């Protein structure tokens, strides 16, 4: 992955969701990943337990209508494809996420904790994800 | 001419290949007036000819980085690195052979001396005399030199015969061809014997293959730290030789095909009333050597004009501007993809081969016997493979930035000198400006030397030259032999005024240092280049 | 091309040319090209490409954990 | 695909404003040296110091040097 | 026209590929020797060589024949 | 014994000039560099058969003179081959960490021993499977200077210890 694939995400978002910071719940996820080319993950020919075991590696918090943010999902795809500081679950992935947050602040200090917290969405173990819904 | 669109996309293609683009620029300067035409032909050369080389180099280098990491290529490289490991440890082990009527009585001291560190240096300081003897021959060399050097060829040839046999009869013909330059020296010796005989039986052409011994001077690199970088290059070239030859051979086949095609189209049609040009297509050795021009792309222009007036003119004959376009495009570009593939492959190999010496002899044994400046290419390919008190108040926030303005004004005032009208109005005004500028530069050089004591040598040279020229032009100007040129020549030193900016601007200095470090990177190869060019 | 033209039209010392004589002295001018304009010049381009250091990298070991594709 | 190349390669020209200031400074230094040294050669249309190609002026010498750089 | 029992596919083999390799080299030499004269003129040697083209054409149509039937 | 006897092994069967020259080079280093503390002796008998046992007392008495005695044994090329005697030698393993360099070295020595390549390879390979701890010192590093330094270090430590 470079940004070359990464702008396709904007296109599929605008067309298939028109979310505007939310408005996905979860259907758009597998309405997204199950069609578009596989440098981002699933693709069309992989709507199976292989997709299941990809999703179980992506974990991220929830919003009003069981929805999620734009760039939270963006980092979700990015790290689940490039393997940027992801564990197999638990507080292990949150401490890896703390490492990642430290690294992000180290590169970019100009990110306010509103936007920064958005980029490090902090999916605590108690707070269920949009990832651990169809998995369990 | 720009008459049709097809005549314009051909003139502009000619200008982009940079062949005879100034004749077109000059024609349109004459025909329209020289004020705006430079806006068409400069960006046509910058955009179409330079920027497109940049794109092509970039695209090819990306493709070469992406292709060196395919599995079938990593495999064939590891096969080379392993065999280098074998030889590297094997030679160390072969150092353990340190065993201590004439079959053993003299042939024990020969192989001793004839490998001593004073013998290598005798041979390498006598070949350096050989290649200075045959480099002073010129035309009309004094008649004593012809005879002195005549004896010299025989003397040095016989001496190398002796100090070659002493390695063969004194160490053993069977184990003699086991060192590359030892085979090479035997070859050069037999070639020099050939040259002596053939000069005897055909005086005249004497192409003299005895300067080839200067190649042995490359062995001097063994005493430096640059030996690995170059032995690895030669190893990576000698391994990939069935694929360099089988690739020069394909260049030769396509040159042959285009030579025969040019013979069909233009064979014998070049007998113009002026006389048949040297860039013919009549016979084969003269068709090969014009397809070679068109590939190396230099004056393909004129050959195309001949091949157009051959088949007609600017008339039924211009359909054949298409052999010289499909051979000056797919030739100027397939010959940089061939010769850049060869040189990037066989040199990234020799950079990764030498990164796995210091990563072993300096990181394995030095631990088990008891990034880090990784370039852009190396980073990317590894990522792919993973998948006094007073004057110190000089500093005013407006002194090191207000002298920069004076440097800029002085540089610009250099541009406005009239070179020819020595004593016009402008040159006098600019001479007064010259007084002003050298005044500023000395009034700052002195205070700097006060705060610094004893890049600045550049400032010193410029101010000294300016002061000397002003003094000895104001003082007398006459009564010294032909010293108008003296002031005219110490005023060339003024051109160094722009250079003063390099140290001032911290980022221009950084780019200048990048250029210098690039020059130091290509300096063990610049010397091999100079040696081969000398040969 | 003009130097090649002079080099083939070559006869003997202190004698004038004769057109397309000694046409084999063109070998010297192709072995030259295969070596210097084609091979060493591309050796130089390749050495400068392979060994090119990033211009400014003194920010904590070049963003130790997030680099070009990760960072950008 | 043309546009992505053009953007990509023009951006990296905008990030090197001093690498092509060293080339402008080279051209400037040599143009000034040329004006000083060869500025008063008498123009002869038989030679290559023409009315087109001469060191007589700053911009004439700049054109001469660009002509030579592009190997002409 | 799918007649099996070729017996020609076993002729595509070690020696008859090293003879075609030599007829091609001979042909390239012959194309090298030719000289083109301005207006319908022909050197004696080119008239001499123009009497070998049928041999090469024969061998090459033979190669097409054997490869096509095999 | 007062001091452990010295036996070196590992390239191949002693009596083949590869191993002969390797051991001789290191023994000659031991002599010349340490000439005045060590004595080299030559054994043409089978110590695994311990005329046979008449030499062990000699071995003991050279070892009982407070000066090092290196053995030029001519029959033992295994660690298991001397797992019964009471000599307790200091065993130096002149190892080669890769076979291909070994076979290139073997063909490298003239031609005659090329009639012994296949069988020497068996011994060298089986040595590669012999236990590491059965060897006091490993000698594999390519250069002579460094291996000689390694031996000088270990034996100077030994000499200081007694
Ligand atoms: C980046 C790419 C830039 C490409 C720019 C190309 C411009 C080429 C213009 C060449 C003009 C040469 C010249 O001196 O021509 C003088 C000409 C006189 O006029 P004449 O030829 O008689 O035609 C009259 C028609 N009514 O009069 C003219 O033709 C004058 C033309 C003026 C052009 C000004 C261009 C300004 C910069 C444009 C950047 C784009
Ligand atoms: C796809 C892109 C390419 C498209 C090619 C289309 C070809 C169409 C051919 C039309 C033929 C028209 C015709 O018969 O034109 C006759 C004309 C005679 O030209 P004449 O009067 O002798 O001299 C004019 C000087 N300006 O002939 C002419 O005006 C000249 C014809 C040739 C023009 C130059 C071609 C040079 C090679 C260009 C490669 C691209
Ligand atoms: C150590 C090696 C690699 C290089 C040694 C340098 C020489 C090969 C160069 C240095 C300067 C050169 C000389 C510079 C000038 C001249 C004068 C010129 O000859 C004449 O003046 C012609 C009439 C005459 O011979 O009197 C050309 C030959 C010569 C001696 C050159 C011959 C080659 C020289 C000696
Ligand atoms: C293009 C400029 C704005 C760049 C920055 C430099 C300028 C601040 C100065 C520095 C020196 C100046 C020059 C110094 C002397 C002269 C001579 C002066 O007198 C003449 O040449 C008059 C001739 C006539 O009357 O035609 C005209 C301006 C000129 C070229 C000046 C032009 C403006 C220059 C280049
Ligand atoms: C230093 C490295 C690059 C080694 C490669 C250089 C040589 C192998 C090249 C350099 C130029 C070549 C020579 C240049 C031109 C000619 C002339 C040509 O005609 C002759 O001189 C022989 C017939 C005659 O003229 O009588 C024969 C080949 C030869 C010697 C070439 C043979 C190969 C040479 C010596
Ligand atoms: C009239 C003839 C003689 C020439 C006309 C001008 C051409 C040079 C122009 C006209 C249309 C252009 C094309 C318009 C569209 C495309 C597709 C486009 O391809 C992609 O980007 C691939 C798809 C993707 O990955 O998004 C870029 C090249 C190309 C052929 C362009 C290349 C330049 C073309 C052929
Ligand atoms: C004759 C040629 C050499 C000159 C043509 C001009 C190009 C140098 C420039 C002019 C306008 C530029 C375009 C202006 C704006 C954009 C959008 C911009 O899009 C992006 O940043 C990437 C896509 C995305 O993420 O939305 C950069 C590419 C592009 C098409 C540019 C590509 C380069 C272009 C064609
Ligand atoms: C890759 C580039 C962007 C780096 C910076 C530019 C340089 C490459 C220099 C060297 C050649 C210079 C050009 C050489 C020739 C000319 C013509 C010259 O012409 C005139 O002023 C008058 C008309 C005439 O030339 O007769 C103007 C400056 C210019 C465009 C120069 C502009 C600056 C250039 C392009
Ligand atoms: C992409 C790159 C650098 O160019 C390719 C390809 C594989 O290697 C090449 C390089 O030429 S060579 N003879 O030095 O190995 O060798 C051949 C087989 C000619 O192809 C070359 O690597
Ligand atoms: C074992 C050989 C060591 C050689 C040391 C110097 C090598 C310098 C580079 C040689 C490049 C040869 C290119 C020749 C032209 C095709
Ligand atoms: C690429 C290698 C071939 C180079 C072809 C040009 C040199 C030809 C040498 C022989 C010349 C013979 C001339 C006979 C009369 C025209
Ligand atoms: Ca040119």
């Amino acid at each position: 992955l470079g940004p070359h694939h990464l702008d396709e995400f904007v296109r599929v978002w605008a067309e298939y969701d028109r979310a505007a910071c939310g408005r996905i719940h979860y259907t758009e996820m597998y309405e997204m990943l199950t069609l578009m080319s596989p440098p981002l993950g699933l693709g069309k020919r992989c709507p199976s337990k292989v997709a299941y075991k990809r999703l179980v590696l992506m974990n991220m918090p929830v919003a009003e209508d069981m929805t999620v943010h734009f760039t939270s999902t963006l980092m979700a795809l990015i790290r689940t494809a490039l393997d940027i500081k992801i564990a197999k679950g638990g507080a292990d992935r949150q401490q890896l996420d703390s490492e990642l947050q430290k690294e992000t602040l180290a590169i970019w200090p100009h990110l306010s904790q509103k936007m920064l917290d958005l980029l490090v969405p902090m999916p605590k173990a108690s707070d269920l994800t949009v990832g651990k819904i169809y998995a369990a | 001419q720009f008459d049709n669109i097809l005549f314009a996309v051909l003139t502009v293609f000619q200008c982009i290949t940079m062949e005879g683009w100034t004749t077109v620029l000059y024609n349109t300067n004459d025909a329209l007036g020289a004020t705006w035409n430079w806006l068409y032909f400069i960006p046509l050369i910058i955009i179409g000819s330079f920027f497109v080389l940049n794109l092509v180099l970039g695209v090819l280098s990306g493709e070469f980085a992406k292709e060196r990491e395919r599995v079938e290529n990593r495999r064939a490289f590891m096969k080379l690195r392993r065999q280098q490991q074998i030889e590297r440890e094997l030679n160390g082990y072969r150092a353990w052979i340190d065993k201590a009527h004439k079959e053993r009585l003299l042939r024990i001291s020969i192989r001793h001396m004839v490998k001593s560190q004073v013998f290598y240096w005798i041979v390498l300081s006598l070949v350096a005399l050989n290649t200075a003897c045959v480099a002073i021959v010129h035309h009309n060399q004094p008649q004593w030199l012809t005879h002195l050097l005549y004896y010299a060829e025989f003397l040095f040839l016989g001496l190398f015969l002796l100090e070659m046999s002493l390695k063969m009869y004194g160490m053993g013909p069977r184990l003699y061809f086991h060192s590359s330059f030892n085979c090479f020296d035997f070859g050069v010796t037999v070639g020099s014997i050939f040259e002596v005989v053939w000069a005897i039986f055909r005086p005249g052409t004497s192409f003299g293959i005895s300067v080839l011994r200067a190649l042995r001077l490359l062995r001097i690199f063994k005493i430096t730290k640059y030996w690995a970088s170059l032995r690895n290059l030669v190893v990576s070239l000698m391994s990939s030789m069935k694929s360099i030859i089988s690739l020069l051979f394909l260049l030769f086949l396509f040159i042959v095909v285009f030579a025969l095609l040019g013979m069909q189209l233009f064979g014998g049609r070049f007998n113009f009333n002026d006389g048949t040009p040297s860039a013919n297509f009549d016979t084969f050795p003269a068709a090969i050597m014009t397809v070679f021009q068109i590939l190396t792309g230099e004056d393909w222009n004129e050959v195309m004009y001949n091949g157009i007036r051959s088949q007609g003119g600017v008339s039924s004959g211009m359909w054949s501007a298409i052999y010289f376009i499909v051979l000056t495009l797919f030739g100027n570009y397939t010959l940089l993809n061939v010769f850049l593939a060869i040189a990037v492959d066989n040199l990234a190999n020799a950079q990764e081969l030498t990164k796995d010496e210091q990563e072993e002899e300096e990181a394995f044994n030095q631990k088990h016997a008891l990034r880090h400046h990784m370039s852009v290419w190396e980073q990317r390919t590894s990522q792919l493979r993973k998948h006094r008190a007073c004057h110190y108040i000089v500093n005013l926030r407006y002194f090191e930035m207000c002298i920069l303005l004076v440097i800029a004004a002085s540089s610009i005032a250099l541009a406005a000198e009239d070179p020819v009208l020595t004593n016009s109005e402008r040159n006098k005004v600019l001479r007064y400006f010259d007084y002003v500028f050298t005044g500023v530069f000395t009034f700052e050089m002195v205070i700097k030397m006060i705060d610094q004591g004893l890049w600045n040598i550049l400032d010193f040279v410029v101010v000294v030259g300016a002061l000397v020229a002003f003094a000895l032009a104001n003082a007398l100007g006459t009564n010294k032999g032909r010293d108008i040129k003296t002031i005219k020549s110490l005023r060339v030193l003024r051109v160094l005024r722009p250079l003063k900016t390099i140290k001032r601007l911290p980022k221009l200095k950084a780019v200048f240092d990048c250029v210098v470090t690039s020059l130091k990177n290509v300096f063990n190869i610049l010397i091999v280049y100079k040696l081969f060019m000398f040969i | 091309p003009q130097v090649l033209q002079h080099s083939v039209d070559v006869t003997e010392e202190d004698r004038g040319p004769s057109r397309s004589n000694r046409m084999e002295m063109s070998i010297f001018y192709v072995v030259y090209f295969v070596v210097f304009p084609f091979f060493f010049v591309n050796i130089f381009v390749a050495l400068i490409i392979i060994t090119f250091q990033e211009q400014g990298d003194k920010m904590m070991e070049e963003c130790s954990l997030e680099k070009n594709e990760r960072a950008c | 695909t043309i546009r992505i190349l053009l953007w990509t390669f023009v951006q990296s020209f905008k990030a090197l404003p001093y690498v092509c200031l060293l080339i402008a400074m080279l051209f400037f230094i040599y143009a000034i040296i040329g004006m000083q040294v060869f500025g008063n050669i008498k123009l002869d249309e038989e030679s290559h110091i023409n009315r087109h190609n001469n060191f007589r002026s700053f911009f004439g010498s700049l054109m001469l040097l660009f002509r030579s750089a592009t190997g002409e | 026209n799918i007649v099996r029992k070729y017996a020609k596919k076993l002729i595509d083999w070690p020696p008859f590929e090293y003879m075609i390799l030599a007829t091609i080299i001979a042909n390239c030499i012959v194309l090298a020797l030719e000289q083109h004269l301005p207006e319908d003129d022909k050197t004696p040697m080119s008239r001499r060589l123009e009497k070998t083209e049928p041999y090469f054409i024969g061998i090459f149509c033979f190669e097409a024949g054997i490869k096509i039937v095999a | 014994p007062s001091m452990r006897p010295i036996i070196l092994v590992g390239p191949s069967l002693k009596g083949y000039e590869v191993t002969d020259m390797m051991q001789k080079a290191l023994f000659d280093f031991l002599k010349h560099r340490f000439d005045g503390r060590i004595s080299i002796t030559r054994v043409t008998a089978d110590i695994s058969l311990a005329e046979v046992q008449s030499e062990i007392e000699r071995i003991f008495e050279l070892a009982r003179t407070l000066q090092l005695v290196a053995l030029d044994a001519d029959t033992i090329n295994h660690p298991a081959q001397l797992s019964k005697t009471s000599l307790a030698p200091i065993i130096v393993y002149i190892k080669i960490t890769s076979p291909k360099v070994l076979q290139r070295l073997i063909k490298s020595r003239g031609k005659s021993q090329s009639k012994h390549l296949n069988v020497q390879i068996a011994a060298s390979e089986k040595l590669a499977q012999c236990p590491p701890e059965m060897f006091d010192i490993i000698l594999d590093e390519n250069q002579l200077e460094d291996a000689c330094e390694h031996l000088a270090e270990y034996l100077e430590a030994y000499w200081k210890a007694t």
